[PDB]
């Protein structure tokens, strides 16, 4: 018995299947988060995406920057995290619109892992992108906005 | 000194005499017995050949096998016959493989 | 099967002859020089012994008696050491007062006025102040007379010529088969356990018998000279048991078991001699006993000749599991078919172990009186850096050479080998990546540093001061280490080393010995640069190996050998893709690594470590430590390091440190020369050549030999060479200057 | 030394590990372990006497291994009481 | 003993004694004449 | 032919042309396969029978003066142990007429004389009974086989004409130089660990057994 096996068993492509690649509780998860629900809305799991990293991008800025011991502008610099967020949005914008083009398919694979075939997943798209962008955006300025509505002391300000 | 040349070849064998301090190739123009060449610098496989017995000086002979010189194939125009030979024309490609 | 000798007769018979005959060992260079180019290659392939032939038993040959000139000229270079500590040195004056005296074996002929590098070194005796540490051995040998010095040169000599006999004879005479040298199990069996066990066990033997007695008498404070001879010690024993009672019972003991009644002299007290700032000797005599016992054991483990013993085949086989398919299998027949496999191993292992042995002799003082000498200390501590850090890199060209030349999965095929060259992309990307992450984060931390140190904002640094980042596994493990004595080594007094702590401070002569050394913030950024850079070092190396054979870029790399420039100027151009520029670029970042290594060990010790100690006891440091709180920036490494210490070397003209001012500009000037070569390429050289030799044409004085340019490895070559020249010796003069100057 | 002190225990763990070798239940000369668990046979091609194949290389090896293991235990049971 | 005279006449052994020889030479005319800044003979 | 400790190896070139050809080799020496300088086995069979031979003289001399320094009018400042008569002046010396240094090159002059000479005869056979040597060359011809030249000089008496007579003879000889060789290293490792000579070490030994051996491994000195 051995634990590494070429990619579904073709041992010409440029990969391998591990534990850490293919293994049923990491492609369980990996399958149901965001990025990896290919039959869903692209501005909900852009929602879900902006939440979380605003959110994990208040902390930082907040307990590391040049007014962290100042308290009458150390907490308020969640101003920081939402220039941060800002400044990658408008990052995503300018990708989405190189890399695509309305009148054009999604590139994102048509076959599955056994061989079916799936309808191409929309988030590739242009129109789905600026969606996806969008969702993102909303929800990272307030993700930042709930991180800054808990200052209610807890274990560490 | 002038050992005397035998080259086995397709229209025959001949014999010519000439010194030791000389090119095979240039011998075998001297009385004229034709030979096939491309080079004349020892860098390429149309003057090749190999041995019937007693061997050839290759001191100056290059671009070949670490081996083409310990079993067998010589290229006619970088060589000096040290002995009175006994040698084998148009011999590229059974040594081309 | 069995084991046996097996030798030929007469393989190679003595002539003069092929001395004459330049490059007899190659057929192209036998040929004879049309350019000069010849005369280079002659050089660079003269050891390249599996190049000039095909057979293994050929090789193997030479290599043996290869070995044997090595060791001829070892011998040579140990005779001129004792023979000059006997006749050119003041060793019996500084023998007489250790602290006082600074050693010197050495003095100069007074030609053109470079007497005056014969300088003032004390008892009488002027010349120059060497650094090797060689009085401290002989001290703690039990040498006392410069008769014993002269018998030493003596007996080297001879052995240098027995050496040098033995090489010959076994090249020409007798030289042994293949069948012979491929027994690994008789090799490591003697050498596991005739080498170092026997030879370990007769050194503690001596140690027993006239080191201990002889540095007792010292301690005490006899004369040198009415100190009894050694073999007095051995004929009269009472001698010995007034020293050491336990000499009366005299191997009755080891018998009767009880080990116990040898208390006396074989002790486990850890710490140093506060008489001499070393070691007890007690506890190295023990020491010896134990690790020969260890190896004596260790040397019959492999079968030989009598059944009992384990077979490495055996060992190799039986281990593979579920993650490596059928790894080992395979690998006992590559590591006896390659001399550049065994190559690599043993080079690697050696630089580790000459690393190791930096660490612990600063750490744990062997000899006695060199602790307090300050300027051997950090001469010994930075030779062997220097030697580690290269062999570990040859380590990685044998490696490289083993896989272009040797490697062959259809005739020998190993299966691990196998699979890291199937997963050698994601090895590569990972090791890219911690490297690239490793650089940002420590050596961003110096530039966050320096950026708020000079914005005037010192409390948004990373320091003991404002924003601490405190070791706290290193400073859990040395109070581990300090409370060990008693706790988790009930049998020790002492702690190993007083790096350590407890408090205990060791003094001589008004000098500092030893003393707990305190990490801090700045420990930890240091040791985070440190991982920096042995991962990149690796990168390269590792990179140059794994793709060594093939590649995406150029997929019959192999084919192209070991050592070429390129494969020309398209693809993209593929210069330096071959291994050998790998080990050349790799040379560079191991002279990197090692420099900041020595550069952190010197500022350290003389800011927190050396300095001079008061009646009262009051510690003043060398430099004033200010190592916590200079370090964490750059500019405090440029102004309070290379600036303020470079004062002694730049001082040095007039006085008998002034070939050391002559070096340090020297150095300077052939790192500088080596950028000629390391920039620039051969076309141009080429073509200037071609002029000159016009010149040299028009009047009849044009040489046969044509003159050409280097090669292009060639010119990477001289390049990496004189830079490292260069800049080694540059850090020699500076170093040896600055020591030798304050104390 | 001789009587019944350290004699006692050294004697009788060199004669057990002598025991041991002779016959089986015991790595030797004419005995390959497989891998701690059972034993194979094996014609060293040194000559013995001995009816059980107990060749003077055996005997050696098991007599250092005895002094190894009595010399152990003695020196930790006179250590510890 | 003829093959070593050649040997002796190769290139790096000939320049080995050429200049060896020149730095006695040199060495004793300055342990004659030590500091010499100028010709001061005539 | 009884047999020590034999093996299939030892046993393979070990036929019993050899006189006390016991099939004892665990090592391996003798083995003819990769032979080369002093290890080839004509020449250690020559070894052997020349340490043999010199071991019988030294070891009967060694012993002969401490044994008639009890008997006889012999003067003891002439009874000296074999260690303490100038072979370690570190532990006993004496006044010859010479000086032991002198005495050591002239002993070395006599025996160049004599072992070139019988190596000469081992490495070309038959050279020495050729060159004028004031007469002194009839009777080094030799036998053909080094190690038992024979001639008017090495064998006077005429013993062993035939060969059970040479055969027998041999073996004895062998034997009684193993037997010897034995003693002389018994003979140093005595005379260091107590430190006091063989012949009164034997008699020391005779009356009691109480310090036969291991009571000397206190080691005086
Ligand atoms: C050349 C122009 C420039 C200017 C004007 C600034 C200005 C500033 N820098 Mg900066 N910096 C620059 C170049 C510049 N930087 C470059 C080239 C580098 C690379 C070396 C850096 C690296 C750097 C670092 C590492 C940091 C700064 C920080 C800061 C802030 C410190 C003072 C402060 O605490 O403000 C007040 C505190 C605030 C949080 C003000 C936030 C600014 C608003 C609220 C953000 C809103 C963004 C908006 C939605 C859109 C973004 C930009 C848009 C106009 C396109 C300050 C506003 C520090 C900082 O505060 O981090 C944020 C700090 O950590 N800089
Ligand atoms: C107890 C046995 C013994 C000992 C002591 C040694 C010792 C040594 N071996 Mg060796 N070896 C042995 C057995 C032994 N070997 C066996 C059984 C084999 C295989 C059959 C080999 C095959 C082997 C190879 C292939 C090589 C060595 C090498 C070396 C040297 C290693 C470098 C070094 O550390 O130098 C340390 C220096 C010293 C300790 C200075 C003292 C030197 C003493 C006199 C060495 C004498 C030991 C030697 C076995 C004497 C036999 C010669 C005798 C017949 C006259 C070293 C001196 C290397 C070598 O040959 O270098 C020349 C090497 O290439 N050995
Ligand atoms: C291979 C190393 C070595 C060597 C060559 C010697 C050699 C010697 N030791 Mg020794 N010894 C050694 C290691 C060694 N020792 C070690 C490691 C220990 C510690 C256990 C001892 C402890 C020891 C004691 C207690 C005595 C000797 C003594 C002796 C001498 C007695 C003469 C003899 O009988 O033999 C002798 C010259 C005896 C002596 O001192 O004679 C003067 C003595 O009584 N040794
Ligand atoms: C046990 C140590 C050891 C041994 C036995 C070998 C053996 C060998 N090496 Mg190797 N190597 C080693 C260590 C070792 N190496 C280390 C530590 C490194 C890292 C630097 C290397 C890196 C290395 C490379 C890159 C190469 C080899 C190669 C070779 C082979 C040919 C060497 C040769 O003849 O070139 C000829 C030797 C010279 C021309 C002498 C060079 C002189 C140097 C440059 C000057 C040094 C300056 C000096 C120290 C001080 C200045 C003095 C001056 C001012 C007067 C040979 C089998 C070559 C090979 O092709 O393998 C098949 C190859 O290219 N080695
Ligand atoms: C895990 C950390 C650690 C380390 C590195 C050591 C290290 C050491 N201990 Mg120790 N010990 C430890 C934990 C540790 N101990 C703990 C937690 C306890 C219980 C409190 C002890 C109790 C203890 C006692 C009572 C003694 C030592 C002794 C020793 C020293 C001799 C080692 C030895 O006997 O060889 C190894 C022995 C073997 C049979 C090999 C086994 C291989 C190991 C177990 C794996 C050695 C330096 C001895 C000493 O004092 O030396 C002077 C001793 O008397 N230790
Ligand atoms: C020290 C290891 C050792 C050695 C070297 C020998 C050697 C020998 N044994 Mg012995 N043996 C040993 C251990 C050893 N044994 C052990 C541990 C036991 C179990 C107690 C025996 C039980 C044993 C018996 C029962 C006999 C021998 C016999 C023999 C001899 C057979 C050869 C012979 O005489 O004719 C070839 C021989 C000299 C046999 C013998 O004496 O010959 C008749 C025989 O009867 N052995
Ligand atoms: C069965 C009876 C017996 C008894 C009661 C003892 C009792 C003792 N032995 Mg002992 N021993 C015995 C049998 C016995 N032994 C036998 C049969 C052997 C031979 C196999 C040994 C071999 C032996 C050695 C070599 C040592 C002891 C030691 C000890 C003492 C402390 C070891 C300890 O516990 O610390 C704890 C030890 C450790 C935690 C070891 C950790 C250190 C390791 C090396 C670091 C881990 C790194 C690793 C290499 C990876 C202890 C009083 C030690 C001693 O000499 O006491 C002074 C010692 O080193 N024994
Ligand atoms: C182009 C560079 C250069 C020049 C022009 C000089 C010139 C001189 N140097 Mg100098 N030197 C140089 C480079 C140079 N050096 C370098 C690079 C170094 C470092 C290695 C030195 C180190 C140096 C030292 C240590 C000394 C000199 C000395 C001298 C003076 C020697 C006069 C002499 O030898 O008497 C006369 C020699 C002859 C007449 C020889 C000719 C006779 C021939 C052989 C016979 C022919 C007969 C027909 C001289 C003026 C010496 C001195 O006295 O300084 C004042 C001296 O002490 N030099
Ligand atoms: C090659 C073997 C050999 C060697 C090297 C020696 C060497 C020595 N013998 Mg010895 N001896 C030997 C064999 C040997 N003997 C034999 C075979 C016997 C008869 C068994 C003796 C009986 C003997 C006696 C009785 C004496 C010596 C003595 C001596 C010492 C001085 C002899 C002398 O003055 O020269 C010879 C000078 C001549 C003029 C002749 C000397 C160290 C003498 C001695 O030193 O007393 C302790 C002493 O009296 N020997
Ligand atoms: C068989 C084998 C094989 C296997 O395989 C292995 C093994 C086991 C190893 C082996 C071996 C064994 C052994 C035992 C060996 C040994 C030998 C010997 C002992 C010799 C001696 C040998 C010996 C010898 C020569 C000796 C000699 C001696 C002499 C002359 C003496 C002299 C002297 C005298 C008189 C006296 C004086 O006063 C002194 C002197 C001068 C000193
Ligand atoms: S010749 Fe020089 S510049 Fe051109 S591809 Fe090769 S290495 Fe590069
Ligand atoms: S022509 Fe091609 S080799 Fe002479
Ligand atoms: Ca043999």
């Amino acid at each position: 018995y051995q634990v590494v096996q070429p990619i579904n068993g073709d041992p010409f492509i440029g990969s391998l299947e591990t534990p850490v690649t293919s293994s049923p509780l990491v492609a369980w998860y990996l399958s149901n988060l965001p990025g990896y629900r290919t039959a869903v809305n692209p501005l909900l799991r852009g929602i879900e995406v902006g939440l979380a990293h605003g959110f994990l991008l208040v902390g930082p800025f907040v307990k590391a920057g040049p007014l962290r011991n100042t308290e009458i502008a150390g907490q308020a610099g969640s101003l920081a995290a939402g220039g941060l967020v800002v400044i990658l949005s408008i990052c995503l914008t300018i990708y989405g619109i190189s890399s695509f083009n309305e009148g054009d398919p999604s590139t994102a694979p048509s076959l599955t892992l056994t061989g079916r075939k799936k309808q191409p997943d929309q988030l590739q798209t242009a129109d789905g992108w600026a969606k996806f962008t969008g969702g993102f955006f909303f929800g990272g300025i307030s993700g930042v906005i709930w991180a800054f509505f808990l200052l209610y002391v807890l274990d560490l300000p | 000194a002038s050992y005397k040349v035998k080259l086995v070849t397709p229209d025959g064998t001949q014999e010519f005499e000439c010194p030791s301090d000389v090119y095979i190739l240039d011998h075998a123009e001297e009385v004229g017995i034709d030979l096939p060449y491309s080079c004349r610098a020892g860098s390429c496989s149309s003057c090749a050949g190999k041995v019937v017995g007693g061997e050839v000086d290759q001191s100056d002979g290059s671009f070949l096998d670490d081996e083409q010189i310990e079993a067998g194939f010589v290229l006619t125009c970088v060589a000096y016959p040290t002995s009175d030979v006994v040698i084998e024309t148009h011999k590229e490609e059974d040594l081309t493989a | 099967p069995e084991v046996k000798i097996l030798v030929d007769r007469d393989p190679i018979k003595t002539s003069f002859e092929q001395w004459a005959k330049p490059g007899h060992f190659s057929r192209t260079i036998a040929k004879g020089p049309d350019t000069t180019t010849w005369i280079w290659n002659l050089h660079a392939d003269a050891h390249d012994f599996d190049s000039h032939t095909s057979d293994l038993e050929e090789i193997s040959r030479k290599v043996f008696s290869a070995h044997f000139g090595q060791l001829s000229i070892i011998f040579l270079w140990l005779s001129g050491m004792y023979f000059h500590g006997a006749r050119f040195s003041n060793y019996e004056a500084w023998l007489n007062d250790p602290t006082h005296i600074r050693p010197s074996a050495q003095v100069v002929w007074p030609i053109v006025g470079q007497e005056i590098l014969n300088g003032d070194v004390g008892g009488g005796f002027r010349g120059i102040q060497i650094t090797s540490g060689f009085f401290q051995i002989w001290r703690a040998s039990g040498i006392t007379s410069e008769l014993q010095l002269y018998c030493t040169a003596i007996g080297a000599l001879v052995f240098a010529a027995l050496m040098l006999f033995a090489g010959w004879f076994h090249y020409h005479k007798a030289a042994p088969k293949l069948v012979w040298f491929q027994d690994v199990e008789s090799m490591l069996n003697h050498h596991l356990a005739g080498l170092l066990g026997l030879g370990s066990l007769s050194w503690a033997g001596h140690q027993v018998h006239v080191s201990l007695p002889i540095n007792q008498f010292l301690n005490a404070g006899v004369d040198p000279k009415e100190i009894p001879l050694p073999h007095e010690f051995i004929l009269n024993r009472d001698l010995l048991a007034q020293l050491y009672p336990s000499f009366a019972e005299g191997a009755t003991p080891f018998f009767t078991l009880n080990w116990s009644k040898y208390a006396d002299f074989l002790t486990f007290r850890g710490g140093l001699d506060p008489l001499t700032g070393g070691l007890w000797l007690t506890d190295i005599a023990h020491h010896h006993l134990a690790i020969a016992i260890l190896f004596l054991i260790a040397g019959h483990m492999y079968r030989t000749n009598w059944g009992i013993g384990h077979g490495i085949k055996d060992i190799l086989e039986a281990h593979k599991g579920p993650f490596t398919g059928q790894g080992h299998k395979g690998l006992y027949e590559i590591l006896t078919t390659s001399w550049h496999a065994q190559l690599s191993i043993n080079l690697a292992m050696l630089g580790s172990l000459t690393i190791i042995v930096a660490h612990h002799m600063y750490a744990m003082p062997p000899y006695p009186y060199l602790a307090t000498d300050y300027g051997t200390q950090l001469s010994l501590f930075t030779h062997h850096m220097w030697i580690g850090g290269f062999l570990i890199v040859g380590a990685a060209a044998h490696a490289a050479i083993f896989m272009v030349r040797d490697y062959d999965p259809t005739t020998r095929y190993n299966d691990l080998l196998d699979r890291v060259l199937r997963h050698r992309d994601a090895i590569i990307s990972h090791l890219n990546w911690v490297c690239i992450f490793l650089g940002f984060h420590s050596f961003g931390l110096y530039i966050h540093n320096d950026t708020m140190s000079a914005l005037g904002r010192p409390q948004d640094m990373f320091s003991d001061t404002a924003i601490q980042l405190q070791p706290v596994f290193a400073q859990w493990i040395q109070n581990t280490h300090a409370l060990a004595p008693g706790t988790t080594a009930p049998g020790a007094t002492t702690s190993t080393s007083l790096t350590w702590g407890g408090g205990d401070l060791v003094s001589v002569g008004g000098k500092v010995a030893l003393l707990p050394i305190p990490l801090g913030t700045a420990d930890f950024l240091v040791h985070h640069i440190h991982a920096f850079t042995i991962h990149v070092t690796v990168l390269i190396l590792l990179k140059g190996v794994l793709f060594a054979r093939s590649s995406r870029l150029i997929p019959d790399k192999a084919n192209l050998g070991f050592r070429f420039p390129c494969d020309g100027p398209g693809r993209g151009g593929t210069c330096q893709v071959s291994a050998w520029d790998h080990v050349f670029l790799g040379l560079f970042w191991m002279y990197n690594a090692i420099s900041v290594v020595i550069f952190h060990f010197s500022w350290k010790m003389q800011s927190d470590v050396w300095g001079s100690i008061n009646d009262q006891g009051v510690v003043t440091h060398i430099t004033g430590g200010n190592f916590a709180q200079s370090s964490i920036t750059i500019n405090g490494w440029l102004r309070d390091f290379l600036w303020a210490q470079a004062s002694q070397v730049i001082q040095s003209y007039g006085s008998s440190l002034s070939a050391y001012g002559l070096f340090f500009l020297g150095a300077h000037f052939v790192w500088a020369f080596s950028l000629m070569f390391l920039f620039s390429g051969r076309g141009y050289w080429q073509e200037l050549i071609e002029s000159i030799v016009w010149a040299h044409n028009k009047l009849k004085v044009a040489p046969a030999t044509q003159p050409r340019a280097l090669s292009i490895v060639q010119g990477r070559a001289v390049g990496v060479t004189h830079y490292l020249l260069g800049g080694i010796a540059t850090t020699w003069a500076f170093f040896l200057a600055r020591i030798i100057a304050v104390g | 030394f001789i009587g019944s002190p350290t004699n006692l225990i050294m004697v009788t763990s060199t004669s057990l590990m002598l025991f041991a070798g002779r016959f089986g239940l015991a790595p030797s000369a004419n005995r390959k372990a497989t891998a701690g668990l059972k034993l194979e046979a094996r014609d060293s091609g040194l000559q013995t006497g001995d009816p059980a194949g107990f060749t003077l290389a055996d005997t050696l090896a098991c007599g250092v291994v005895g002094h190894i293991i009595g010399v152990g235990v003695v020196l930790g049971l006179k250590n510890i009481g | 003993m003829r093959d070593l005279k050649t040997y002796l006449s190769v290139a790096p052994v000939a320049s080995t004694l050429w200049f060896a020889a020149l730095a006695g030479l040199l060495i004793e005319i300055n342990r004659f004449f030590p500091d010499a800044l100028t010709f001061p003979f005539f | 032919r009884p047999l020590w400790f034999a093996s299939k190896q030892s046993l393979s070139y070990l036929d019993g042309s050899l006189p006390g050809d016991y099939g004892f080799d665990p090592l391996g020496l003798s083995d003819p396969e990769g032979t080369g300088g002093f290890i080839e086995p004509r020449w250690l069979a020559y070894g052997e029978v020349i340490n043999g031979r010199f071991a019988m003289l030294g070891a009967v001399g060694a012993i002969a003066p401490e044994y008639l320094g009890k008997v006889g009018l012999i003067p003891q400042e002439t009874a000296l142990a074999w260690f303490q008569t100038g072979v370690i002046p570190p532990a006993g010396t004496y006044n010859y007429w010479a000086d032991n240094y002198t005495l050591f090159v002239l002993e070395m002059a006599l025996m160049g004389f004599a072992e070139h000479r019988r190596f000469q005869d081992w490495a070309k056979p038959g050279s020495m009974g050729k060159q004028y040597f004031l007469g002194l060359e009839k009777g080094f011809g030799g036998s053909g086989n080094p190690a038992y030249p024979g001639g008017p000089f090495f064998n006077p008496l005429g013993f062993g004409k035939d060969e059970k007579s040479l055969k027998e003879l041999k073996l004895k000889e062998v034997k009684n130089g193993r037997l010897a060789m034995l003693a002389i290293l018994g003979y140093f490792i005595q005379g260091l660990v107590t430190g006091v000579g063989p012949y009164q070490n034997l008699l020391d030994h005779v009356a009691d057994p109480v310090n036969n051996n291991v009571l000397t491994s206190l080691k005086f000195h």
